[PDB]
RNA sequence: UUAUAGUUUUUUUA
RNA sequence: GGAGGUCAACAUCAAGAACUGUGGGCCUUUGCCUAUAGAACUUAUAACGAACAUGGUUCUUGCCUUUUACCAGAAC
RNA sequence: AUAAAUUUUUAAG
């Protein structure tokens, strides 16, 4: 479907646009896709960007008739240096398959159940292992803990929907009970491919200050979490100004951890000011940094 | 004269026509001291003239050479997207 | 020739492979309906969103 | 090999092969070679899963003639030598 | 040879507008 | 080039100038059953004549 | 101290004033000169203007029967 | 907790 | 009297493919018809500039917290 | 047998 991919490209561009003007600029040169796509660990937002692709464009006129087939691509998003980025839909198995795999997997378990019965034995968990995540109910469930409780749940889907009516916030995954359904996708390989495909950890850090904290050793760094401090600042008595302005810190650690890109001297346009008594030049006013 | 006639003596125009406050500003003295999209636009404008005609000022002293003159004021007219920042006030000029 | 419908979010078309009359391997937007007994692909189903 | 990272067959790699062949034949030869590689030599290194990706995966070049069919014959059925 | 493939323009659709021949599908 | 919303390949691009082309009846005149593709009609035709 | 106005400022209070001399924008001369005129089917159980108003209207009740939904 | 902090809808996981 | 002026003032420069004066006939000054004289400058891939900017209103968009400031098309 | 390429910033609340 053209327009959906179209909406992807738009929307994602619009979000990066948000983070961008979150400081002040749209300039593409400041924001190489490392910035937005490095996993949180390295200090990036880690947003999973499936925009890019290349988007079949052909000659709409007839494509209101024939399905003329792809004659051209329109570059969905861009870069400055390109590389690429792996995009999700490559890491997600399509439905047809998984229903096929499901069908067979549960056939095998039909047999192995018949044996382990007839032999009056109890399961190998190996005989089951290769199939561990295969199957649409996802065999793991059979052996999840609480089963002889959850036998007495029924009709979970509908409830998982009419929650539409019964509560305020979104719950964007209704369509599954991860208890009944197993878990229908895993990713992490994504993280790996975005990490290296950016040019490897050794380049990615060339953007940061990581040669300014004097660590010669990288991987020994866990960061640290400021998340915990959340309860003990206060609970109520912040006036609204202190709730927001006391919410603008966890940005301003990030935009420091990539400083030397965000401030950089191939900037397209800006009027240079050295800071007051320092030796640093800033290109344009960027208030946070 | 315009400035000191608004009763701001704590803004300073240096000879390149930067505007800097020399006394960290009491807030009221900021409000009375915001200046105009004009007067800022025109500050910048003068800055450009003084910049070019500077480079000449040098050359006449004999300090550069007529080739580095030509390159210089070339470089100016191209990199005014740096050397001034007039594009803050009328942004239209970001066609040029 | 076609049959249409839509369910959940999907727009499904169904072509019986009979009346396709010109056949091809297609990318993964094609489910292939398989006769219960004989086991063939007798119709391609297409999706959209 | 990426196809074998992928935990199941996917139509993707089949249409990739095909639209690569029909661009030029040097790719055609390159394939039939690789079929030699994998089947003859390199089967020994694959677990009884990945055959689930392969067997179909050549199934789709061979049904539709991109292989072409008879290049199968190089494959043999013997208790003599078959893995 | 903008033939009717492509966009009216990339102003709102956020791409770069670039459209290239598709090597894949000819036959 | 502009006013018809084309781009000569080496050409300056401009704006639709008559933006909404999307209104259309479903109308048999120019349809496919009735039209024969022999020569493509590149743009530069449309800018030439 | 919010008071509903009861009044408007007489033009006169303005009228006595001396002028300004500021020149605004929209007053720059334009349009500078005028222009003048010269079998089975039986199985199932069943044997065989403009209303001036709003929230009772036909349209509006369609609309709100769509969107607020 | 710091180089602050009224409006800039204040606050959620894979 | 001639040559010039990085001198001034005052006229004129976008239209029936287009200017003006005059003689004669008709209507009743306009206006129509006929005759006659003179027409610098600027116009046909149309124009005073084989150059190239800015502003206002009005709609359509584009960024999208709001306004200046703006994105790119049109009409006036 | 292809030569098709969007952006980019300052002030005020
Ligand atoms: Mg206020
Ligand atoms: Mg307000």
């Amino acid at each position: 479907t053209e327009p959906l991919l179209d909406i992807l490209v738009k929307g994602e561009t619009r979000i990066q646009n948000r983070v961008k003007l979150g400081l002040n600029s749209k300039m593409p040169t400041r924001f190489p896709p490392a910035v937005f796509y490095t996993p949180k660990e390295l200090g990036g937002l880690g947003m999973i960007s499936a925009s890019h692709i290349l988007i079949p464009a052909s000659d709409l006129s007839w494509s209101k008739q024939t399905d003329t087939g792809i004659t051209h691509f329109r570059a969905g998003m861009t870069h400055e240096d390109e590389k690429l980025i792996p995009t999700i839909f490559r890491y997600i198995t399509t439905w047809e398959n998984e229903f096929l795999d499901s069908q067979r997997v549960w056939a095998e378990y039909a047999t192995k159940r018949q044996e382990a019965i007839q032999q009056n034995r109890r399961l190998a968990f190996e005989e089951l292992e290769g199939s561990w995540d295969r199957g649409i109910p996802r065999i793991s469930t059979l052996f999840q803990r609480d089963r002889h409780t959850l036998a007495y749940d029924r009709g979970h889907r509908i409830r998982r929907e009419f929650k539409q009516y019964s509560l305020e916030r979104n719950s964007p995954f209704w369509w599954t009970n991860s208890h009944h359904d197993g878990k229908l996708w895993n990713l992490n390989a994504y993280r790996t491919d975005v990490i290296q495909a950016l040019g490897g950890i050794e380049t990615i850090l060339e953007h940061t200050l990581f040669k300014g904290t004097g660590f010669n050793s990288w991987e020994g760094l866990f960061w640290e979490k400021a998340s915990g401090f959340e309860d003990s600042m206060q609970f109520k008595k912040l006036t609204h100004a202190q709730r927001t302005g006391l919410s603008q810190i966890p940005n301003r650690r990030f935009t420091l951890w990539w400083s030397p890109t965000i401030n950089r001297a191939n900037v397209y346009v800006g009027f240079l000011v050295q800071l007051d008594l320092t030796g640093i030049f800033l290109h344009g006013k960027i208030p946070t940094l | 004269l315009l400035i000191h006639r608004k009763g701001l003596t704590y803004l300073h125009l240096d000879y390149n026509f930067n505007l800097k406050p020399t006394k960290t500003l009491t807030t009221k003295e900021r409000k009375k001291s915001r200046l105009g999209n004009s007067f800022h636009l025109m500050r910048e404008l003068l800055k450009m003239m003084k910049l070019i005609v500077d480079t000449h000022v040098q050359f006449r002293l004999g300090n550069v050479d007529a080739f580095q003159l030509a390159d210089g004021i070339h470089y100016i007219l191209n990199h005014i997207g740096q050397l001034t920042g007039i594009y803050r006030y009328k942004y239209k000029v970001m066609h040029q | 020739p076609n049959l249409l419908f839509s369910m959940c979010g999907f727009e499904v078309r169904i072509l019986p492979r009979q009346r396709m009359e010109e056949v091809v391997s297609n990318d993964e937007g094609v489910w292939d309906l398989v006769d219960e007994r004989t086991k063939q692909r007798t119709a391609k189903a297409y999706l959209k969103v | 090999k990426s196809s074998l990272q992928e935990s199941t067959f996917s139509k993707f790699y089949s249409i990739l092969s095909e639209r690569m062949i029909t661009f030029h034949r040097s790719w055609q030869t390159a394939y039939n070679e690789t079929f030699e590689q994998n089947y003859t030599q390199d089967i020994e290194d694959y677990e009884t899963d990945q055959l689930r990706i392969l067997g179909k995966f050549w199934g789709h070049l061979i049904s539709y003639e991109f292989l072409p069919m008879d290049c199968l014959k190089i494959i043999k059925l013997t208790e003599e030598e078959s893995c | 040879s903008y033939n009717g493939i492509g966009l009216k323009s990339a102003k709102g659709s956020s791409t770069s507008g670039h459209v290239q021949r598709s090597l894949a599908s000819n036959n | 080039g502009k006013a018809l919303n084309n781009a000569i390949p080496g050409g300056p691009k401009f704006e639709p100038l008559y933006p909404r082309e999307e209104e259309e009846d479903y109308n048999e005149f120019n349809s496919i059953d009735r039209v024969i593709f022999r020569v493509p009609i590149r743009s530069e035709y449309k800018v030439a004549f | 101290s919010h008071r509903p106005q009861l009044e408007a400022r007489s033009g006169a209070k303005a009228a006595a004033y001396t002028p300004t001399g500021i020149e605004h924008a929209r007053l720059l001369p334009g349009h500078t000169t005028l222009k003048y005129r010269k079998s089975w089917r039986k199985g199932t159980a069943f044997g065989r203007g403009y209303i001036n108003d709003m929230t009772k209207s036909e349209y509006h009740q369609e609309f709100l029967h769509k969107h607020v939904r």
